[PDB]
RNA sequence: UUUUU
RNA sequence: UUUUU
RNA sequence: UUUUU
RNA sequence: UUUUU
RNA sequence: UUUUU
């Protein structure tokens, strides 16, 4: 026996009845926490001025 | 938005389970700029922001209060594996690791929840705030620091 | 739970028999997080928490309740066997061997039972209480520190 | 609400007991609870009675 | 500094154990939050100077 | 029944 | 009645 | 449950 | 009496 | 109700 974490019945919104949103496919994302921020810039940035 | 983003898919449905991220990881308010983005294995491909904030009557948080469990689950998990602790109490200095579940910007509460956790939401909440008033008008445009003269120069 | 973990089974039976156990060996509380586990041979297949609890209109005490004499008859195998005593007194300090029939955090009291260990009973159960208070109230959610000013800026 | 001369609730005290007996049932059911305490912070579950 | 209880032991050093324990603990707190970010000792005045 | 250094 | 991690 | 330098 | 979003 | 970057 055994099962995995999320589910289908929970309360979801919904566009119209039979849709599903969150689709259930997002079982793999995990990045960095701080990778994610605002609080850090970006990837294309750090090479802009690495380059000019 | 699907007019915007001319996708004629439920690719959508990814999209905005890309937004439930970001829209965690930092604040929720009119005042942003920028861009957001997610990943896909190591690359970065961005996104912008705004149509999704001009597009709705009430305000942001008021569409988004829909979106709880899902992250909830996802943060019972993630937490699980590893000491993951989101931002918003980490500027508010939380103490628990445990209580990762409500360190949210938005949440609605419900009559299946504990009397704990309650206490930190709200004291949490309420003195994050201050300073910032009602403070209701800016200034009107009809600005003559005159009056019209209505006269005539002649020699 | 039915819909939640979506059986379609009388396993449950032997899910819920498994409940038993991480229930007894700890807390009972709504104030719980992590997750909890059995096993199966060597294996450690774990198991959420929270929607078990979110979704009793009383407390969860007053439904494990019935679950008395079972676990009873349990300890009282698995102690004939080998010198077994639960955590709830290890951290209270009891004193005989014997008495582990009654170092849970929950059981209903009878017409059918001894006079000596009510006393281990009770007066472990208060005295393990302390301090924590009913309480009642956290803070209020109307919080504006001024009032709104109700006015025009203008040149 | 434009159409009443005394306020709202002036004219709302009247449907007490209906809603009542209406949460007694459905909080029997189940763990019911309202909104207005939920912000204010009630402790007891069988409080709700008077969370008007 | 640091065990787990179990039930295959004695009970004369589980005194010691416990009472040194506690009592070794004194005066620190949960204490739980130090102190916020959001430090605007003013308000943005939103205006504009001029001659 | 436990408790005998 | 609640409050025992 | 945390908090033992 | 009003004033509880 | 709004106001949490």
């Amino acid at each position: 026996p055994r099962l995995k974490s999320l589910t289908s019945k929970m309360r979801v919104p919904r566009y119209e009845k039979r849709v599903a949103l969150n689709l259930d496919h997002l079982i793999l994302y995990t990045p960095e926490q701080t990778d994610l921020s605002n609080t850090r810039s970006t990837r294309k940035q750090f090479d802009t001025w690495f380059e000019g | 938005v699907m007019a915007d983003y001319e996708l004629t898919e439920d690719k959508m449905q990814i999209i905005l389970n890309g937004l439930m991220v970001w829209c965690i990881e930092n604040g929720t308010s009119p005042n942003i700029n920028g861009m957001w983005v997610m990943m896909d294995g190591d690359d970065q491909v961005e996104f912008p922001i705004k149509p999704l904030i001009d597009h709705a009557k009430p305000t942001f948080r008021q569409i988004m209060a829909h979106f709880s469990d899902v992250a909830e689950a996802y943060i019972e998990k993630r937490n699980q594996d590893r000491p993951y602790m989101p931002r918003y109490g980490l500027q508010r200095n939380l103490t628990d690791m445990s209580l990762a579940r409500y360190a949210f910007d938005f949440y609605e509460m419900t009559s299946r929840t504990p009397i704990r956790a309650r206490e930190a939401h709200i004291q949490m909440k309420a003195a994050a705030l201050r300073g910032a008033n009602n403070n209701l008008f800016g200034l009107d445009g009809n600005v003559g620091t005159t009056v019209e003269n209505t006269e005539r120069h002649t020699t």
